[PDB]
């Protein structure tokens, strides 16, 4: 997240971070089995790492569960980015206090303007990772202004979330994380060019298409 | 193998993308190893 302040610890129950050595991407938690990432952040072992703030210092709070299962969207296209949505359902339920929390799926699609958070451990700037959970308050922007920053690169599973002045966006390190307007899960990190690029805000993969997608993967597995 | 990698326009937001090849030779038919979107992968050349 380059723009946006450190977030209250604890303040993001749903973030989590995807792990295999160290951080790699953010993740969702959705219901207590269940986290929703970015299909291409998947790797064939992964441990979900829950109730995080400093990602390099156990603080007490945290629950390490791997990964028991990795879903990737059916139509997930590597190339384009197209789909860029996968489930990860954990070897064991997490416990929800106050620290670890599910958010809600998009009851539908955001309007342009709404105002949203988006999180992660994502690089501030060159590099790297800050120690603390990152936090940006952005809002979605039309289709339009997605198309016209990215031409012929926005399907339509892509939301673009950010400002068009630059200066505050998500970026690497973030892939995976969520943006969530009025408490809704709508967006998943997914591309850009560069971060916080003036006329270059961050795409990301439409969480409202996929509600459906969700449940049936879900309830088949 | 002959002809260029296509040009890309974005990258995934991840530090370090997979690398699904890393020359030419791994992949099939007329299929070059490029830097894509999100990491090296065999995909069609281009002129
Ligand atoms: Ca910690």
């Amino acid at each position: 997240i380059v723009g946006g302040y450190t977030c209250a610890a604890n303040s993001i129950p749903y973030q989590v971070s995807l792990n295999s050595g160290s951080h790699f991407c953010g993740g969702s938690l959705i219901n207590s089995q269940w986290v929703v990432s970015a299909a291409h952040c998947y790797k064939s072992r992964i441990q979900v790492r829950l109730g995080e703030h400093n990602i390099d210092v156990l603080e007490g709070n945290e629950q390490f569960i791997n990964a028991a299962k990795i879903i990737t969207h059916p139509n997930f296209n590597g190339n384009t980015l197209d789909n860029d949505i996968m489930l990860i359902k954990l070897s064991s339920p997490a416990t929800l206090n106050s620290r670890v929390a599910t958010v809600s799926l998009p009851r539908s699609c955001a309007a342009a303007g709404t105002e949203c958070l988006i999180s992660g451990w994502g690089n501030t700037k060159g590099s790297s990772y800050p120690s603390l959970l990152q936090c940006l308050k952005a809002p979605v922007l039309s289709d339009s202004s997605c198309k016209s920053s990215y031409p012929g690169q926005i399907t339509g599973n892509m939301i673009c979330v950010g400002f068009l002045e630059g200066g505050k966006d998500s970026c690497q390190g973030d892939s995976g994380g969520p943006v969530v307007c009025n408490g809704q899960l709508q967006g998943i990190v997914s591309w850009g060019y560069g971060c916080a690029q003036k006329n270059k805000p961050g795409v990301y993969t439409k969480v409202c298409n996929y509600v459906n997608w969700i449940q049936q993967t879900i309830a088949a597995n | 193998k002959p002809g260029k990698c296509p040009v890309t326009y974005g990258q995934c937001l991840m530090l370090n993308p997979p690398n699904f090849c890393e020359m030419d030779g791994q992949c099939k038919r007329d299929l070059k190893c490029c830097m894509g979107m999100c990491g090296k992968s065999c995909v069609s050349p281009v002129k």
